[PDB]
């Protein structure tokens, strides 16, 4: 009652900017849900609203959806899928298994998109040419993030990479960072054929290009969104679908509790502590 | 080149250090003085990164920037002409010299208690060379009703 | 001669002969440039060579299908060589 | 070498059916990714391939995508958003904050979709009429999951509910459970006006109708997917979008470490 | 049975050194569980075996147990306790609630032990005196991690700090870094 009459002053401990649910109609970053739906802006548009508070152009939303599609799943052998499957076979609920899988996402697993974008952005913002970038990376003792494939190479391209590359080329207005990455790619493929631009590297460079060239962002905002971990979020949201699929598949298959074999474990303990 | 008018209804100031209660009292004084806009433009606190501290203007919440470095506050706020220096006796000298390195500041208020006399004399010398008015150390500050209040003068509202 | 030898060294040639060479108050005239260069060093002189061409030796022109093997020779580090004299023969 | 020569038997300890990455082509449930993209099967089609191992019809995929968008976020006051925001303000990374938010999804928060689907399916499958179902829930001391709003009663419907219901009525071939739910809704709104079909209840019943009438499933398969928790996965995938948005937002605002005020905590300790 | 004959090499994909359960008795870093209980190694002794693979002295184990006791809880208002309470009130099980609380532990909440240890160790390993360390921290705009309490000061000791420091001074052989931190 005192707040209603405005005779008491209390600071608000929380600040939010993405969603308003207090009013009659749900609002996604200043946009009502019905206006979201009547403009045929789907997963990509809703993601743009909730993550960047911008109405991205249609090609930007479609590219975001395509990125979610290509990173949806990559088999059960990876660390996150393995952890999700083991948690599912332990009888845990969907959230627990998904979370066990997701918590492996970081530097070694799931961070190649963000690392590739950061590395290529740092290279391109500096005045160094692709050859100078390759030489600097070799001298520094670090591999280029977003380059190299298991078996795909020139004359045998990665199909996800080709699909995303074809779209970005035909729809994005300007992609300087993608062209820089492709020059680096041709240098590395001259070095060795399998050293092609990865799906992670292409997704990172094309996401930086989308943020920097869609017209909805300033340079500082795009850099901040890269630094905060928007590509980590992209990979996590994409791979959540695959992890939930793995959980559902393990529940359907009625797989029992898993225990690692002893012959696969090397036991090297102190003699007598 | 000291000025006769030190404070006015358009005087904006930078507070050095995190003094949330003092700044809020300044803003309350400003609001009850029918002042158009707050007199605290930014705060300087070296031990945290740049952010925005939330204060009250009357009944509505506002954001006052907090800068790690004084240079950023000086650049982003050319309209600031006063600096209330809330540094301790071990930091008042360096902060005051750094402030006097900026010509937009016409008045500096030093709240610290127990400055060594030699350092105070050096401060007075540089202020005289730069024409900057110093509200001397070991003070609560001053009050100009309707225009501006320095820190904690006059108690709370 | 010093300039020509510096050009030899920094362009990574192996065989560089002029026949004949004309020296005159007007300047120097090169008429033939018999030259063999290290192909494998192409990765160093990419800019310094532009689009360098390696002419085939004297004889029949390169077959349209042998040139395909020549193109695939540089796809990977593996060596893939083919040469033809008379397809009419039986031993292959 | 022994496996290559095929003279050693070791059974595989893991079985999978949703994705194959070994070959030259990435494959989602027996479908190459190129064929996935050239047939315009978007997020919904990929979700159907990875979760149900089926090629759902186009309207099923669009309905799945709409369900993901309507559950994308519901403000910062809910439990999961609150925990994600607090973990983000504690300086943790995106995965940790998203996980802290997601781990509250369950019986009291988030599980309304799955509970509503189970309740309405159990009622409809038992053959009882909607009035009998309402009376049976009332006698058991159970509220009908999916029935009740806070503000919107009549002539001001829930707009997300309206969008989803319009799409379902225009594109689905048959919606028996949805009609049963609307019968129950008419009874409960005759009880008091704000007892409308929620977004949770409508999503649950419409997902059951899709999973039973799109033609890609048998009754046993649809029942098994409902029982395993496919709608829990739907809500989790939808709300991960909003939770990641909240994390990115708290990072933009540079909010400091949160500390709950002592005046909001009732300290009742023994003595 | 091919592996029993030794006809096949398959490299082990995992390496462990803390616990062995294959034998007829549970082994903690080379020490049997019955020998663990016979030697009256408490929670601290088992923690030493499992985390460091060392037979720690009794005062070390008791100090570890005291450290666990001190950090046991600090009220419901902190971020981790808040998240655990929110998840518990949401009807989730013990593991989910505990986990939701624990995932807040990091740089801003719960990282003060590690940050303080690293800061004081880096100062002490260098030759700088405590005054030089304080001035060097002040110059870079860094607060000394591990110093500063809201209400406790001198002639009003923090009781947890007092108990731990009394035990450390009484039982530890040498405390160079503790001496450095007390000068700071
Ligand atoms: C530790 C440190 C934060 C203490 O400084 P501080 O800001 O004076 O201490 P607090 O943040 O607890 O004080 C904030 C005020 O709000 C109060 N407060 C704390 N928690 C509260 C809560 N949940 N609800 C309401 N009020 C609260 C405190 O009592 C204090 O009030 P006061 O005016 O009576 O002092 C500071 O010295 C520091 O940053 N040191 C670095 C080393 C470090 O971080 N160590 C880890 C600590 S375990």
């Amino acid at each position: 009652w005192a707040r209603e009459l405005g005779l008491i002053r209390k600071p608000a401990s929380f600040m939010t900017s993405i969603c308003d649910e207090r009013g009659q109609e749900l609002i996604y970053a200043g946009m009502p849900i019905t206006e979201v739906f009547k403009e045929e802006m789907g997963i990509g548009g809703v993601l743009g609203l909730l993550w960047f508070q911008k109405r991205l152009p249609k090609y930007s939303c479609q590219f975001i959806e395509m990125c979610l599609m290509v990173t949806a799943d990559h088999g059960p052998a990876v660390s996150g899928a393995h952890n999700t499957i083991i948690c599912a076979r332990a009888g845990k609920d969907l959230v627990s298994s998904l979370t066990s899988g997701l918590l492996t996402i970081g530097d070694r697993f799931g961070g190649a998109l963000d690392a590739a974008a950061k590395m290529f952005s740092k290279a391109f913002d500096s005045g160094i040419i692709p050859m100078e970038f390759v030489n600097k990376m070799k001298k520094e003792g670090k591999l280029i993030m977003g380059i190299g494939h298991r078996v795909k190479s020139i004359n045998n391209p990665d199909m996800r990479v080709q699909i995303l590359k074809d779209y970005v080329r035909q729809h994005f207005p300007a992609t300087p960072l993608l062209d820089y990455a492709l020059e680096v790619e041709k240098i590395t493929t001259s070095k060795k054929p399998n050293l092609i631009l990865n799906v992670a590297g292409l997704i990172g460079v094309a996401f930086v290009d989308m943020l920097r060239n869609c017209g909805s962002f300033t340079r500082e905002e795009a850099d901040e969104y890269i630094d905060i971990g928007a590509l980590n979020g992209i990979f996590v949201l994409g791979r959540s679908m695959g992890f939930i699929g793995h959980y559902l598949d393990q529940k359907r298959l009625k797989q029992g509790l898993y225990r690692h074999p002893w012959d696969d474990i090397s036991y090297v303990l102190p003699e007598h502590m | 080149g000291k000025s006769t008018t030190l404070f006015s209804r358009h005087t904006k100031a930078i507070v050095w250090g995190m003094q949330t209660r003092a700044v809020q009292g300044m803003l309350d004084f400003d609001y009850v003085c029918s002042r158009d806009e707050p007199s605290v433009a930014a705060m300087v606190y070296p031990f945290t990164g740049d952010h925005k501290q939330k204060f009250y203007w009357g009944h509505k919440e506002i954001l006052i920037p907090v800068f790690k470095n004084m240079a950023d506050a000086m650049r982003k706020h050319p309209e600031v002409d006063v600096l209330i220096n809330f540094a301790s006796l071990r930091s008042a000298y360096d902060s005051t010299m750094e402030t006097m390195n900026y010509a937009q500041i016409r008045t500096i208020a030093i709240i610290a208690e127990g400055i060594p006399e030699a350092l105070t004399r050096k401060l007075i010398k540089k202020a005289d060379q730069k024409g900057v008015t110093i509200i001397g150390p070991a003070t609560v500050g001053g009050i100009k009703p309707g225009c501006f209040k320095i820190g904690n003068t006059g108690g709370m509202l | 001669i010093s300039g020509l030898f510096n050009f030899y060294e920094d362009l990574y040639f192996t065989y560089l002969e002029i026949n004949p060479l004309v020296v005159t108050k007007d300047g120097v005239y090169v008429l033939d440039l018999a030259a063999k260069v290290d192909a494998t060093a192409d990765y160093i002189c990419k800019v310094k060579w532009g689009d360098i061409e390696f002419p085939p030796p004297f004889g029949r022109e390169a077959y349209p299908e042998e040139a395909y093997i020549a193109d695939l020779d540089a796809k990977s580090g593996a060596s893939l060589k083919l040469t033809l004299l008379n397809p009419k023969g039986r031993i292959w």
